[PDB]
């Protein structure tokens, strides 16, 4: 009954392909600025966007660690899921190749005993790419 | 890096025996009963100068040489006496001084000695080092070493430096060095022989850097031996030395009763490495300090058991608090996954999952370990434990299930209180049941009676919550009893005393000066030990855990609705709601009295309005397309009965109000609607039976009305079956209480019952039946209608006319057909009623009076007797319009108010520009009001004096021919939107959508 | 700097001139919405209009002194004599003081059965103005130079 | 009397501390009506002599008959006449728990019942009562309630508890780990002997031992005197120079010569009622105790006002 929706990330390295690090999913925030656009016969969409994620549960790969401009791919695995049908077979392949490793935890230093390392995420963007996300349908 | 694996390696090797004393000494270390025994050769890791230094010094000084030869015990008490007779006690005070004055640093060791939280330390050193990292460390070891002061210590913890120290002065008389120290130990340490001894006898001994055949050893042995047999433990020996321990040698010294560990055994080392094998010893011990003892894989089911045994007490306990079982070895969330989180030994319980998975390793297990693994395994699920986190599946959430208590039985109840009480666990479910019922005196009593009997039956589990339950519900008489004299008194007339003033003086005299903040420290060491998991209730400040966590996680549901992030896996809604349920099981079901506390009211209200909160929001949230890819027709919030006993239990009628008012609850489907139905009827026959029957409880009357308050608030959105209906009508209009609900809260909640289902003919007969009761009521001029919500009867009758189009009260009409003109009174309010009373009634009414005054022109033009406004009624009101004038100008001088008349005036306001009214005088009044000038003649008032109930608080035909007039349609339109926009609100949104535009 | 006009209130008995108990005014939550037939359904004609308007005046005061006489002593109805300074905007310090009386109140708050383990000190305690036929809502303000 | 709340402070101090141990003698078993030793001895004399002893019994005769009993018609009948005598059972008075009330670390006591037993199993004090030399191992609590001569929870028998002469006069060789126990408890936790006579043996025994070792260095014991009369000068002076500090509650309260359980309570209210009472007369003393609270917080550079409720109490 809970969510099913228990997704995998597996982040890697985009300069040669290397696995860093796996998690597990935990939010997804998504919102957009239209401030820039107030100062249109040449008229311009001016609604930037900021896709920020987070990720639990960060098992790191051990070659990663072994061997110590540096870009990173994110590649989150998700089951569909419809109203129809409870459980789809078809799994959703969602896609950031292109991020930071976003400080945000920012040496948080609590004095609990709890295991939480989570990790923000900034989905960074280019000139010719508004930002890379990007979504495919296994169906 | 590998000093730590390389002793994991020595461990598992280790001798069983050797095994086994390191395991004792960590109990031992755990339960405070570890004493350190700390001899000279942990100084000599330190580099503290040796003692057969400063005897061949002595030799030196005494025949001018060294003596080149192996002084002998005797040689090296010997030399230091004659030393001390020949050249004085002054030549010795020097060498002492020279010698053993110089500072060290705490070596690993003497670091190590103090992680233990050893409940003493002795030693037959003379250094400071001991105290250093006894300072270090936080703790405070109370120094000993002489007989001044054994009398003097302020802790309890004794830092017992026997044969004294130096820390008087570098002199040997306080020290423990020559022939005669030795000698007369008895004669000069009397005091500091008797405690030490006691603390050999009390708690555990750990002779560490020592040699096996020292003095004091031999000393202790024979204090031993002089011991009743079997009544010593057997003292701990740390052996260190590089030789490894002959066999003869370990056989005599353990027939001596020593239990002694041998360094050179456990690891191999050089000849001087004296430092790596005090640390192996030690780092062994510290190593395995917590649930590190795991046996193997077939131990598994053993391990666990012991572990969890004495846990079978309980009938159920958060999971979030069976981390406490295992020392934090396994983080078991609230769902239920088994979230590793510290463990060094295999199959520590993966093993155990795996034999539940796998059907045929369970058979591998012996008979007793098959039933031991049984018995576990459903443990387990009676808590709710999920399989392995590292195999954890879908998990579905499932509202926990609790006792009749929490549900809203009452006759239930009663009938086990009759009943005979077969364990003191029947008896202590009983003064729950008392308590629950406002019976708190006789709830009070029984739990006394209760506390004797358990811990007759030492039975520690009911004793402790006995004990907690008899605390809170002292409180609870106490608090009541204070309110009762304070204001109870006030709220009907003339104090209650159900709890006599003798009882009340009897339960302040059998407790006092104490606090449940240790409660649970004076608790047997075993309880404590295995229970822990009831500490959480120790304490006054209960909840001392669930509150932060549930700000917290509304903290990151705020922040989540603000932002709107498409969260993943189980969110903090969910995880609020699993502490939620958890926390009502494990109190309700375990029957602590705490449940009715205002701490629980708070924390329930609060996950349930956050809960509530974002059921609303989800609903309303927009979906991005990228959004809708993640997910689409997601899950809601379904109310089902639990959550609506929870509400209406744990919260009140302004708090529901601001939840209604913010949240559209109305849209969010219920469920369940039988058992609901039957909790609500039964609310309604509770306080049908209490108030049907004269006889009462006062003290059940407080608590539960606000709980029914709330439930049949709350009753709106369930539907009620035509019988339970029928009975929620009668409980209301008949049976509840006009102390608290007064006429006009009675008539808002029948209206609210009324809006959620439609009223059959019955309903209808039971409002009439009220409508009469209250006609013939009145015969008493003296009667009059009292409500501060302003809500009559008449409103009653308003709600029959509605249902019914054609129903003549003929009860009603016979009662007008009876009455007089001295009944005036009773002719009134049966005026007030005229639509629902008879043709020939009517008639009778009509001619006994009419309209009199401006008060009796409302009453007459209310139900609308007069079709057309006369000029003899216009004109009264132009005379009531100079009375005001005249007392305006009057209290021009003073100051001005307008509280019932202004209702008055914007109505003849209103009127005249509604064009009802053309009597121009209206005119002449216009400044008394603001309201009056904004609606006779709008365009001359000035548009700054609208007042947000004006803008909110308005009339569909009013609002039609506002928009009309657009002089005044310009200001309250930009107004209305100004308002709108500062603050976003349902109500101006909706007069600004539907009429002005 | 913090609120400077201490607002005593007085609580009598309405039968008789006696004084019930004092206390520390904290707040007044002023309540005006339409609920008779919820929001629609109230009595409506052509050329007919009345004001259905019910609206309810709730208070909550601190710190309590109940009379001794009133305590030793012990349809009851009873009084208030809210007692603030009348300040202004333009001035925050005035000699006038504002006069507000409740005279149908009934003391009855929702602190009863309140049970904090540790017990507190912060009696507050609820009030609702009481109403009448004649008299819509009885709250009198009055300014005294 | 001055010296009396001296020791009403010193009492209440330990109580606060828990460094409070009371010695508990036979008195506290008298209150509750529990059968007394010389009913035994007369019970002892009738049937050897064939009738008690008309002249009062001496401490000689008190421990002699029944070690005549002991010897002429053997160890048996000792331990039938305890078991006849002793198996009543009667409920603890208020005292026991008033005695708990102050918090006590340990319990000493010369008493063979269990009546302070019955008094922490209604207030659910868990003290480990050591009884005997096996006791001393097995103890669980380091809180103890000490049963100096033990008790008959095995069984209503002689060996089980120091009744006859020989056990009084063996009794170093007979309880050495009780007596090590003992003395230290007595060298650390301040102490209170009620019940327990001045005279008596065990006061005697434990008046030497404190006066032999120690040199300046005992916390002098309390002796809360509950008898029917105030105390004699002679005889309170006399036992003040032997060393203990003695509470005679007849002048603090008034009570007959039968008064027992009125006084017991009086001295125990006396110590329970003044440490919860906090005394302050003197208006100078109001900058004296508030500075008292007050003179730690100088320290701290600043300090909630919300927190000053722990200063004060």
């Amino acid at each position: 009954t809970v969510i099913q929706d228990t997704a995998d990330v597996y982040f890697k390295r985009k300069s040669d392909g290397k696995l860093v690090f796996t998690a597990e999913a935990q939010t997804a925030s998504f919102s957009q600025a239209i401030s820039e656009e107030k100062l249109k016969p040449l008229y311009i969409l001016k609604s930037e966007k900021e896709i920020n994620l987070t990720v639990k549960n960060a098992f790191f790969d051990l070659e990663w660690l072994a061997m110590t401009s540096e870009r990173y791919e994110v590649e989150y695995r998700t089951i569909a899921y419809n109203p129809d049908t409870e459980e789809v077979y078809s799994d959703i392949y969602i896609q950031f190749p292109n991020v930071s490793p976003s400080g945000e935890f920012e040496m948080s230093l609590e004095n609990g005993n709890a295991l939480a390392p989570e990790i923000k995420f900034e989905a960074l963007a280019d000139t010719d790419t508004d930002e890379m996300a990007v979504v495919i349908e296994a169906s | 890096k590998r000093y730590g694996e390389k002793l994991k390696e020595v461990f598992l090797m280790l001798d069983n025996n050797v095994v086994e004393c390191i395991k004792e000494i960590t109990e031992s270390s755990r339960n405070g009963k570890l004493v350190f025994f700390v001899g000279a050769g942990v100084s000599t890791l330190s580099d503290y100068p040796q003692w057969w230094r400063l005897v061949d010094k002595y030799h030196e000084e005494l025949y001018g040489s060294p003596k080149k030869g192996n002084y002998s015990s005797d040689e090296y008490l010997r030399i230091p006496q004659i030393f001390y007779n020949v050249k004085g006690e002054m030549a010795f005070d020097g060498i002492l001084k020279d010698f053993f004055q110089v500072d060290k640093p705490t070596n690993p060791i003497h670091d190590k000695i103090l992680a233990m939280n050893p409940a003493h330390v002795i030693t037959t050193n003379y250094d400071n080092l001991i105290d250093t990292a006894c300072w270090k460390r936080g703790k405070y070891f109370s120094v000993i070493s002489a007989e001044e002061d054994v009398a003097n210590a302020t802790s309890s913890r004794y830092l017992l430096k026997v044969h004294g120290d130096f820390r008087k002065g570098f002199k040997g008389e306080n020290v423990v060095l020559k022939e005669d120290d030795y000698l007369n130990y008895d004669q000069n340490y009397p005091l500091i022989s008797n405690l030490m001894k006691t603390i050999i006898a009390t708690h555990t001994i750990v002779f560490i850097g020592y040699g096996l055949g020292d003095y004091n050893i031999n000393m202790l042995l024979n204090w031993v031996r002089k011991l009743q047999k079997d009544s010593f433990h057997k003292p701990f020996f740390i052996r260190t030395d590089p030789s490894p321990i002959e066999n003869e040698t370990l056989i005599y010294y353990e027939n001596k009763g020593l239990r002694i560990i041998d360094a050179a055994s456990l690891i191999d080392s050089n000849e001087y490495d004296y430092l790596e094998r005090y640390s192996a010893v030690m780092d062994l011990l510290i190593e395995s300090q917590e649930n590190k003892f795991i046996t193997k894989d077939d131990e598994v089911i053993d391990y666990i058991y012991g572990k969890i045994s004495p846990l079978f007490a309980l009938q159920y306990i958060r999971k979030i608090d069976l981390k406490h079982v295992f020392e934090y070895d396994y983080h078991f969330e609230v769902n239920g996954t088994v979230v590793r989180h510290k463990n060094k030994g295999f199959g520590y319980m993966e093993r155990f999952f795996e034999l539940k998975e796998s059907c045929d390793e369970r058979s591998k297990l012996s008979k007793k370990q098959y039933e031991r693994f049984n018995a576990l395994f459903n443990f387990f699920e009676k808590n709710g434990v999920i399989c392995m986190a590292k195999d954890a599946g879908t998990l579905n959430t499932s509202i926990e299930i609790n006792s009749l208590a929490y549900h809203g039985k009452y006759d239930v109840m009663k009938k086990f209180i009759e009943e005979q009480s077969v364990s003191i666990e029947d008896d202590y479910k009983k003064a729950f049941f008392l308590a629950c019922l406002g019976r708190w005196e006789e709830s009070y009593d029984l739990y006394s009676n209760i506390i004797l009997n358990s811990i007759d039956e030492s039975n520690g589990c009911v004793y402790y919550l006995s004990q907690i339950n008899r605390y809170r519900i002292y409180q609870s008489i106490t608090q009541a009893v204070t309110q009762f004299n304070g204001l109870g008194l006030l709220t009907f007339g003339r104090h209650y005393k159900p709890f006599t003033d003798e009882f009340l003086a009897r339960i302040e005299r059998e407790m006092t000066n104490f606090n449940i903040d240790d409660l649970f420290n004076g608790m047997p060491f075993e309880f404590q030990k295995k229970y822990k998991i009831l500490e959480f209730l120790s304490d006054n400040q209960f909840l001392y855990d669930d509150t932060v966590k549930l700000f917290e996680l509304t903290n990151k549901v705020r922040s989540e609705m603000s932002e709107g992030s498409y969260s993943f896996g189980m969110s903090s809604d969910i995880v609020v709601l699993l502490r939620l349920y958890d926390n009502l099981r494990f109190l309700y079901e375990n029957c602590l009295w705490s449940v009715s506390f205002h701490e629980f009211h708070q924390y329930i209200r609060n996950s349930m309005s956050l809960l509530i909160e974002k059921a609303e929001y989800e609903r309303t949230r927009d979906i991005d397309e990228l959004g809708f890819s993640f997910f689409g027709k997601k899950s809601g919030f379904f109310m089902e009965y639990y959550d609506f006993v929870n509400i209406s239990r744990h919260f009140k009628i302004d708090d529901i109000k601001n939840l209604e008012r913010s949240c559209s609850i109305d849209k969010i489907r219920f469920g369940e609607q039988e058992k609901i139905e039957e909790y609500l009827v039964g609310i309604a026959e509770e306080i049908t039976k209490q108030f049907s029957a004269n006889g009462m409880n006062v003290v059940f009357y407080t608590q539960f009305i606000s709980e029914a308050k709330a439930a049949l608030y709350f009753a709106k959105y369930v539907k009620l079956s035509e019988e339970g209906l029928g009975k929620i009508v009668k409980a209301l209009l008949f049976y509840f209480p006009e102390r608290d609900l007064d006429i006009g809260k009675r008539y808002v909640w029948l209206e609210r019952l009324t809006k959620c289902n439609e009223l059959p003919k019955s309903i209808i007969s039971i409002i009439d039946d009220f409508l009469v009761l209250q006609a013939e009521k009145h015969i008493d001029q003296n009667y009059s209608e009292v409500s501060s919500n302003g809500l009559y009867s008449r409103d009653y009758g308003a709600l029959i006319k509605h249902f019914e189009k054609n129903f003549i009260s003929k009860r009603l009409s016979e009662i007008t057909l009876c009455l007089t003109q001295d009944k005036q009174k009773q002719i009134d309010f049966l005026f007030k009623l005229l639509p629902l009373l008879s043709t020939n009634a009517k008639s009778h009414l009509l001619s006994f009076k009419s309209v009199e005054n401006i008060n009796d022109l409302m009453n007459g033009i209310r139900i609308g007797l007069i079709d057309e406004f006369t000029p003899e009624h216009e004109e009264l009101i132009i005379e009531y319009l100079e009375t005001r004038k005249v007392n305006y100008i009057v209290e021009k001088e003073k100051g001005i108010q307008t509280f019932s008349s202004n209702d008055y005036m914007s109505t003849f306001g209103i009127w005249y520009f509604l064009e009802e009214i053309n009597n121009s005088k209206m005119e002449e009044f216009i400044g008394m009001d603001d309201q009056y000038d904004f609606f006779v003649d709008p365009e001359n008032f000035d548009y700054k004096k609208f007042i947000p109930s004006w803008l909110k608080n308005y009339n569909d035909k009013l609002l039609g021919k506002i928009a009309g007039n657009k002089h005044m349609k310009h200001h309250v339109i930009e107004v209305l939107k100004e308002r709108v926009k500062n603050s976003n609100d349902k109500r101006y949104l909706e007069i600004l959508m539907n009429y002005f535009i």
